[PDB]
């Protein structure tokens, strides 16, 4: 009843799995933390920052209203803020 | 003419025969190297 | 192969769990989210 | 034995998760709708598509997050990353929605992989491939709800977006425009559902309180072997219970089996032609009896007409913030409101 | 020319019969409504 | 015995009868064409093609005839409106009579092919058994379909020897029955060029005559062959169900987008030319070039051809109407007899005012007046209390230009109002309701009901698809599995490849 | 004619369960 | 209550036409056994 | 940029981490794999 | 006698790599001010 | 079984059942006529869905005049 | 025509149920 | 128990024409007066 | 609605004279 891989219970119990895991996780878990604290995951995925959903006195939404010119409308509502 | 929508079609075409044939490339290597046993 | 025993290895993974899982919650009260 | 069975052979090799020809389809693109769901629901704004933020770097909840639909204004658009839309640049076709198309796209054919996989695994072993065929119903409702309804609408913004209260608004939207609740092939699919609830509930109950005595211990879990050829409990004395109770009772095990896979798979298959009819608006939003009687007839009322207002409510009262492109300006005097509320 | 040999006997038991005389008559019962309108 | 959603397997191995039964739905399409012609011309009005169309009628087949070039009848009147016309014999009556005369001779050799089942052509030459050889006989249908593919766009729609087909302008204004030439280049694929239509029928019927001679010399090959069940029948019918659901999704898609083979004098406006203003649009266009040569407002106005305005109104939606409100469209608002004119309303100080139109998703909508900017003006109000936009207090009023209600101004406000009202809908139009004692609820078209029944065809054929598909390849199991099955060969790591017994560890 | 439709519908169904308790086919063991 | 007329005949035939159709199946079964 | 250096490197580190400890036994299992 | 990378480890860390990263963002996210 | 002259006639299309082709025969030939299909069918989507845009047509009831 | 609406209900009845009664009794008999 | 008093019922293929002839045939005269 | 019934109850008869002549039973000399 079994296909021939390492049983999963003998990994996780062994002193060299988690040798290397002990590194492998936190490493994993601070250059997540990275993305977000440096400003990177913002930049990457075009989501606003709290200061930069609307210009100081606007108040109506920079929706996207044009099919082919969308990539401009949100560079332009982009300049608007700074 | 060749028009930017026309160009993108051909990118998209080219990048999805690439992704194709990296994948069939690696399938077909490791199943001649690790074959079953007759 | 045996080392580490497994009840050991539970029970720090529950309690990562409860950790992460713990400061989310304390998350929906400070910060982006909270109302405030 | 050329390349194509030295292939075969190792996509078929019996291994932890099987692969298979149908595995070449179905994991990139499971992968990959998966990915992109919690790619979106951690990163990624609504904010130029509907005014909403949707993600958890925005200060959403698993609650309130979604992958949101893409802008009115896209239409049907495929919303590639490479097309005239986003030309290729990778923010701005996140900011687009083009996300929404990507998972929306390669779940399809994910699911399409994942059925091929029912249909191969069942070839290899042996078996009937009635497990695919019931995967039909999940099929039927992902394409009617979430591919035919928003193309026969006017764009993929009136899809459903892929998150917990985003759907919950779906359902919303749907009572108070298309009265959906009124619609018997959604009533169909209740039963069918409920239904199917209720067979799992009294036939795993039945099993376990008819269970005949095959071993000592108090827990009778134990006393099963996965290859005795013996029933592990009394179908005659499970007729017998049901039969004094209810009047009624299954006397046999394939039609009882055969009829749980035909009953909720039924009821998805009946709502997914109900939703196919609301693509195009084609409701049964009305009975035209009432409305004539109770136009004439102040004096009129029944639970439909009641119905009826809380629909125009939640139309006019939503509406200006969830179809922004349309920038509904309802002065506070045109508001439907009752008595103080 | 033989008599065809295809042919085959068609049943119907009574619990089929019970099942499908009562998805009729609740289809009926419910689609009625929308047919009177 | 068999169970009842079997009793048709007994035609599987006798091709006689597999023939007759086919001759009998066959004959039944043919006669319900016929049947369903003669009903509509007993219930056609061709007084008015302009506001009383087939496709304000609930007219469904007439379309068809007339998409392909039948547009008059033997009592003289023509669907174009033209008045004594001899259409010969093919007018509707002929057609419908043709299809009859056809269903019955089907009937007869459908008696024929089941008595006389046992023909010595259905059996095996070398064993005597029933057998049908599937792959040549898919390349002589296939060879048939390109030839008549080819024929049917070389001679019928080019008009070299045939009537054409329907074309009009892109307003739907001055469509006819014309010859088409084939559009060659990559304005071919453009859905809304007919020369394309054209150019496909001709293309293609030459590749199907080639692929046709290609599949009836060219035997499978082995792999081919095994792989797909080539045998047997059923998977045949497994494929053909998965082409024609194909087909009923494009046909549902192209009904509801539009196409040059869906114009909108026959089976109505889609719903996208009213999300879109796309008739408005036009008609300013019009009022602004009369206005531009010094044409009054009443001049530009009344130059609006009634037709165009009639398609800028949203009871010709096809998404605006319901599941089981029956019958056609004059059954709601009534049947149009004349547009009462443009309506222009005005508050105290002059200013012009637009009513906000209807969106297609909303069964009622409130009645707000805005100005050029979109700055709200008037409105009916619900609660009466703190109103500040009534039209009492607006002092609006309304005024038409052209149609009946030319030169004519109301300002008394409940006369305002009730066409504030009508004016959400777009263009107004006076309407009999008592001929037809129309309950005045919108029903949809033609479209909506072509496009409903071939998606929810189309979803259920899918299904067909795979229930006919998973017979097909798992035959050998169909009755339950092997009863000796081994548990050696479903348990896990007894063989290296699933299910393959000479991969044994 | 509506109600009186519905009524009588909702009787079929009565009477059906009165025949598939009381008249069903015996279960029959082995 | 002004309801559609042919309500009544398109109930009738959907109770009426399904359900001889089961009674037809269902007799001749019997006198078989 | 440069907050991409910062956070690809602890990933580096890691699976450079990861390939030292494993090396010696995934050389083996390549060889015994003939 | 037991192979390290199979399909098996692929599939695992397919998805184990990208989640914990993730969890470290998410983590970050709860100390954002506005 | 019953003769018929029509029969005589059809007979030698209906007498090769079972015969094929050796091994994979024009399997590859069909794969690239398969491709093919693929690549025309995407342009014809693309086209009506105006992701893909061609200088000179006019995906739009216009194109009529 | 200003006809009797309860009289296409009552042709189809009439029609309907006599026969079916008849093929109901046909069918049976040919089955034993 | 069965009751001995049990009787199969025949109608053979000639009854029935001529009985569905009969009905469809007094359909045929009496549906003008049902119309009126 | 009473056209329609007339004709289909004439046609009803026509095809049952069809079957009445050619779908006998044969009349066997026993
Ligand atoms: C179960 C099987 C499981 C397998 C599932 C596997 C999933 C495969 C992926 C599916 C791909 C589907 C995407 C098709 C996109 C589409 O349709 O996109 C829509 C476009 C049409 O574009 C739309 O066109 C509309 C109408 O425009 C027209 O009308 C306007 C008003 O006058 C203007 O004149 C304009 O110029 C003119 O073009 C609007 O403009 C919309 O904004 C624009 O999006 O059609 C086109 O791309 C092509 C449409 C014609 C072909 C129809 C294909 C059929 C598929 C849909 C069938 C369901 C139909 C639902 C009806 C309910
Ligand atoms: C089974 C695998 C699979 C499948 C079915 C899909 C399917 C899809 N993807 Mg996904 N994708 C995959 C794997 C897959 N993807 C992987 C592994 C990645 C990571 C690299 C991605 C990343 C990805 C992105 C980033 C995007 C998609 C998108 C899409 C959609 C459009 C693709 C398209 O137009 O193809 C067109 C291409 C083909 C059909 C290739 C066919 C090749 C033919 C047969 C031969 C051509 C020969 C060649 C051109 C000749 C070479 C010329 C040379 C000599 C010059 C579609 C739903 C898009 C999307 O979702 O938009 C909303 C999109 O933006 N995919
Ligand atoms: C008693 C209450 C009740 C019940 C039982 C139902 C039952 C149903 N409703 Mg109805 N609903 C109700 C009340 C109710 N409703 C009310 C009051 C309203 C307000 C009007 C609605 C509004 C409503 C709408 C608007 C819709 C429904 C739909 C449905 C159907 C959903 C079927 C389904 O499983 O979809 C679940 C979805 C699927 C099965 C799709 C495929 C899913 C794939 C396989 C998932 C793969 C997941 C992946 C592997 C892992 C993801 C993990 C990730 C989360 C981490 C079902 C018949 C839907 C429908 O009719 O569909 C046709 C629909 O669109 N309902
Ligand atoms: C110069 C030669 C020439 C020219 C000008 C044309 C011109 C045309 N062809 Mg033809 N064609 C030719 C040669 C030519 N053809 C040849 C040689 C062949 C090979 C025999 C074909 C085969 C062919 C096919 C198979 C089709 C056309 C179609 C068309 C039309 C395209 C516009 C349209 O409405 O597409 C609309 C159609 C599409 C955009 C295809 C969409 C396909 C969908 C996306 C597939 C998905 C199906 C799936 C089940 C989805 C269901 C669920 C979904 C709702 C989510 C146009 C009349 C199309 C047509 O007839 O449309 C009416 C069509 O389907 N042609
Ligand atoms: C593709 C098929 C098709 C389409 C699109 C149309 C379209 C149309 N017809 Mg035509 N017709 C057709 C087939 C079709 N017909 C056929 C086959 C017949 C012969 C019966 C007719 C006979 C006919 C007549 C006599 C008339 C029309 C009329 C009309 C118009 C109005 C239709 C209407 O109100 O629908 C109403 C539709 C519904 C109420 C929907 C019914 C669907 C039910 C609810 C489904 C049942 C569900 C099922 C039982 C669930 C069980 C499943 C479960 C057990 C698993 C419209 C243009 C009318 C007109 O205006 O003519 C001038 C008219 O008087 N038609
Ligand atoms: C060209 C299309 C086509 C053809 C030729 C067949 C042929 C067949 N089917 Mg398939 N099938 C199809 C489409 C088709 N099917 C589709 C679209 C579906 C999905 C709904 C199915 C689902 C299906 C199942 C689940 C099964 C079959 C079975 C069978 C076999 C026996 C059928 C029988 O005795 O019915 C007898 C049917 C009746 C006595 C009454 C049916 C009454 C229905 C419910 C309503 C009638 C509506 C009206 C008369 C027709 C409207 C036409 C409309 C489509 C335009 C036979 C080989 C059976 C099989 O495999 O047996 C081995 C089987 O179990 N079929
Ligand atoms: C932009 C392009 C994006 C796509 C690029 C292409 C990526 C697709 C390729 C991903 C598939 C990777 C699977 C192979 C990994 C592996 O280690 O197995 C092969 C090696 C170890 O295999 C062996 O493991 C075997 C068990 S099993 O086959 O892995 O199940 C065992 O038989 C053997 O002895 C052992 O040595
Ligand atoms: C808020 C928590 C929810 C309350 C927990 C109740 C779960 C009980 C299941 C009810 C189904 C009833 C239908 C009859 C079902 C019936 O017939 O069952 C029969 C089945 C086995 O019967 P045995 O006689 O073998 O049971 C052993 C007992 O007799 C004592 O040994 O019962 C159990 O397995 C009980 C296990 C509960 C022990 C663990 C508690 C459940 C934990 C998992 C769920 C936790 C909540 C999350
Ligand atoms: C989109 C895209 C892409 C892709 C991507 C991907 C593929 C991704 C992935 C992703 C991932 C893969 C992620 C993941 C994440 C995860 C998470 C985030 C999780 C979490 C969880 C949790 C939180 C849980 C917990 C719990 C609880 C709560 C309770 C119970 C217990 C438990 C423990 C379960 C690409 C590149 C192509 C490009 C294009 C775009
Ligand atoms: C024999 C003969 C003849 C005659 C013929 C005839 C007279 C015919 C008729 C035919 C006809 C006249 C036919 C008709 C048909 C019909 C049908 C075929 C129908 C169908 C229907 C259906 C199928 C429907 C269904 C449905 C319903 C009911 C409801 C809704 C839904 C649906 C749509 C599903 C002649 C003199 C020529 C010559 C000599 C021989
Ligand atoms: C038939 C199956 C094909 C599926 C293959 C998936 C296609 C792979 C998509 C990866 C392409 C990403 C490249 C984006 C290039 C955008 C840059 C540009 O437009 O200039
Ligand atoms: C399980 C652990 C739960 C975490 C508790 C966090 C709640 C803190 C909320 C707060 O700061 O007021
Ligand atoms: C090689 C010749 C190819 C073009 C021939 C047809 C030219 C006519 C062009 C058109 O009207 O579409």
């Amino acid at each position: 009843g079994t296909t021939g891989e390492r049983p999963f219970s003998d990994i996780i119990t062994s002193v060299r799995y988690w040798v290397i895991h002990s590194i492998t996780i936190p490493a994993l878990f601070i250059a997540g933390w990275l993305f977000v604290s440096t400003g990177l995951a913002y930049d990457v995925f075009g989501t606003p920052r709290p200061d930069s959903y609307y210009a100081q006195e606007q108040r109506s939404i920079p929706l996207v209203t044009d099919r082919f010119e969308a990539k401009q409308q949100v560079e332009t509502f982009l300049e608007q803020l700074k | 003419t060749i028009t930017p929508s026309l160009k993108g079609f051909f990118i998209g075409l080219l990048s999805g025969a690439v992704v194709l044939g990296l994948t069939f490339a690696v399938l077909i290597a490791i199943s001649q190297i690790d074959k079953v046993q007759r | 192969g045996g080392r580490i025993p497994l009840w050991i290895v539970a029970t720090v993974a529950g309690m990562g769990v409860i950790v992460i899982v713990g400061l989310f919650f304390y998350g929906a009260y400070a910060g982006l989210g909270s109302s405030l | 034995r050329g390349w194509f069975d030295i292939l075969d052979d190792w996509l078929k090799r019996d291994r932890f998760v099987f692969v298979g020809w149908s595995g070449i389809l179905l994991f990139p693109c499971a992968y990959l709708a998966l990915g992109g769901w919690l790619t979106g629901t951690t990163f990624v704004t609504s904010w130029y598509t509907h005014g909403l933020a949707s993600s958890y770097l925005e200060g959403c909840n698993f609650l309130t997050v979604a992958v949101s639909t893409p802008a009115n204004s896209m239409g049907h658009s495929l919303l590639l990353l490479w097309g005239p839309e986003a030309q290729g640049d990778f923010t701005r076709w996140c900011q687009l929605g083009g996300l929404w198309t990507f998972i929306a796209l390669h779940g399809a054919f994910g699911l399409i992989g994942f059925m091929l996989r029912q249909f191969e695994i069942a070839r290899l072993v042996g078996v009937r491939p009635y497990n695919a065929i019931a995967f039909s119903a999940p099929i039927a409702v992902f394409v009617s709800v979430f591919l035919i309804y928003p193309l026969g609408q006017s764009s993929w913004f009136f899809a459903p977006s892929f998150g917990v209260a985003a759907i919950f608004r779906f359902l919303l939207f749907f009572q108070g425009f298309h009265n959906w609740t009124l619609n018997p092939f959604h009533m169909m699919g209740v039963a069918g559902v409920l239904g199917g609830a209720l067979l799992c509930a009294i036939h795993g109950a039945t099993v376990e309180n008819t269970l005949f005595q095959d071993g000592e211990g108090a827990s009778t879990f134990r006393a099963f072997n996965p290859t005795q050829a013996e029933e592990t409990y009394s179908m005659v004395t499970a007729n017998r219970f049901w039969s004094q109770i209810f009047g009624i009772a299954f006397s046999n095990k394939r039609w009882l089996h055969f009829f749980m896979l035909f009953v909720p798979v039924t009821g998805l298959w009946m709502s997914a032609i109900g939703v196919v009819g609301l693509a195009l608006n084609l409701r049964s939003y009305d009975f035209i009896s009432q409305e004539i009687r109770a136009a004439e007839d102040p004096e009129f009322e029944t639970f439909y007409t009641k119905n009826l207002l809380l629909n125009e409510g939640i139309r006019a009262w939503m509406a200006p913030q969830d179809q922004p492109h349309e920038n509904f300006v309802f002065p506070e005097e045109v508001l439907p409101r009752g008595n103080a509320l | 020319m033989e008599p065809n040999p295809n042919r085959q006997p068609v049943e119907l038991n009574r619990t089929s019969l019970y099942l499908g005389l009562l998805l009729i008559l609740v289809l009926a019962l419910l689609f009625s409504s929308y047919f009177f309108n | 015995g068999l169970p009842w959603y079997r009793v048709h397997t007994v035609l599987i191995n006798d091709p006689g009868r597999l023939i007759a039964a086919h001759l009998m739905h066959t004959a039944l399409v043919a006669g319900w064409a016929g049947s369903m012609a003669l009903y509509e011309l007993a219930t056609f009005d061709p007084s008015d093609p302009v506001l009383n169309p087939m496709w304000r009628q609930g007219m469904f087949v007439l379309p068809f005839m007339a998409r392909l070039g039948v547009t008059g009848s033997w009592s003289g009147w023509s669907i174009t409106g033209e008045t004594g016309i001899d259409p010969g014999f093919w007018s509707f009556e002929g057609v419908a009579l043709a299809h009859i005369v056809l269903s019955g001779l089907l009937f007869l050799a459908a008696c024929w092919h089941w008595v006389y089942w046992d023909l010595e052509l259905f059996r095996d030459p070398r064993t005597g058994e029933p057998a049908l050889d599937l792959p040549k006989m898919f390349g002589i249908h296939l060879f048939l379909a390109g030839l008549l593919c080819f024929g049917f766009g070389a001679f019928h729609l080019t008009g070299l020897f045939g009537p054409g087909m329907w074309v009009s302008d892109p307003y739907g204004l001055t469509g006819s029955v014309q010859p088409v030439a084939p559009e060659w280049g990559p304005d071919g694929f453009n859905p809304y060029n007919p020369g394309g239509v054209v150019a496909h029928h001709i293309a293609a019927g030459i590749v199907g005559i080639i692929a046709g001679l290609f599949h009836i010399l060219v035997r499978p090959p082995q792999r081919l062959y095994k792989a797909l069940r080539m045998g047997n029948i059923e998977t045949v019918l497994s494929s053909s169900i998965a082409a024609v659901f194909f087909a009923a999704f494009v046909v549902a898609g192209t009904m509801w987008y539009g196409s040059a083979t869906t114009p909108i004098e026959l089976f109505g406006p889609t719903r996208y030319q009213w999300d879109s203003s796309y008739f408005q649009q036009e008609i300013n266009r019009r009022v602004q070039a009369s206005l531009a040569s010094g044409a009054t407002l009443e001049e530009a106005w009344s130059a609006i051809p009634e037709k165009l305005a009639f398609y800028d109104y949203i009871g010709n939606n096809p998404a605006k109407g319901g599941l089981f409100r029956t019958g056609p469209m004059n059954k709601g608002d009534g049947i149009a007899q004349a547009w009462k004119g443009h309506a222009v309303f005005r508050n105290k100080e002059g200013e012009e005012l637009f009513v906000r139109r209807m969106p297609a998703f909303f069964e009622s909508f409130p009645v707000i007046l805005t100005d050029k900017n979109g700055v709200v003006k008037a409105d009916i109000p619900f609660r009466r209390a703190e109103s500040k936009y009534s039209f009492e207090q607006q002092g609006v009023t309304v005024s038409f230009y052209g149609g009946e209600l030319n030169g004519q101004t109301f300002t008394d406000p409940p006369t305002v109002k009730s066409y504030a009202r009508k004016a959400i809908f777009g263009e107004i139009f006076e309407f009999d309701t008592e001929t037809l004692n129309s309950d005045g609820i919108f029903r949809t078209s033609p479209r909506g009901w072509f496009t409903f029944a071939h998606a929810v065809f189309a979803l259920l054929f899918f299904f067909g698809h795979i229930w006919h598909g998973a017979r097909t390849l798992f035959r050998d199991v169909f009755s339950g599995i092997d009863p000796e099955l081994s548990p050696e060969q479903v348990e896990w790591g007894f063989y290296q490849k699933v299910g393959d017994v000479t991969t044994r560890r | 004619m509506e109600t009186i439709t519905y009524v009588f519908i909702f009787a079929c169904i009565i009477a059906l369960f009165f025949f598939a308790i009381f008249f069903r086919e015996p279960p029959r063991i082995t | 209550m002004e309801v559609n007329q042919l309500g009544l005949i398109a109930t009738a035939l959907f109770v009426l036409v399904p359900s001889v159709f089961l009674i037809i199946l269902y007799v001749q079964t019997e006198s078989q056994q | 940029d440069w907050r991409v250096l910062v956070v690809l490197l602890p990933v580096l580190l890691a699976a450079g981490w990861a390939v030292r400890n494993i090396l010696p036994y995934a050389v083996k299992q390549v060889q015994k794999l003939l | 006698s037991y192979p390290i990378f199979t399909v098996r480890w692929v599939a695992v860390h397919t998805l184990a790599v990208p989640t914990i990263f993730f969890l470290g963002a998410i983590a970050a996210m709860q100390f954002i001010q506005r | 079984a019953r003769r018929t002259w029509l029969g005589d006639i059809l007979r030698p299309l209906n007498s090769e059942y079972g015969k094929v082709a050796p091994g994979w025969g024009t399997t590859p030939l069909m794969a690239v006529f398969m491709g093919l299909f693929l690549v025309f069918l995407l342009i014809i989507l693309e086209i009506y869905n105006s992701t893909l845009i061609l200088d000179g047509v006019n995906v739009s009831w216009k194109a009529l005049g």
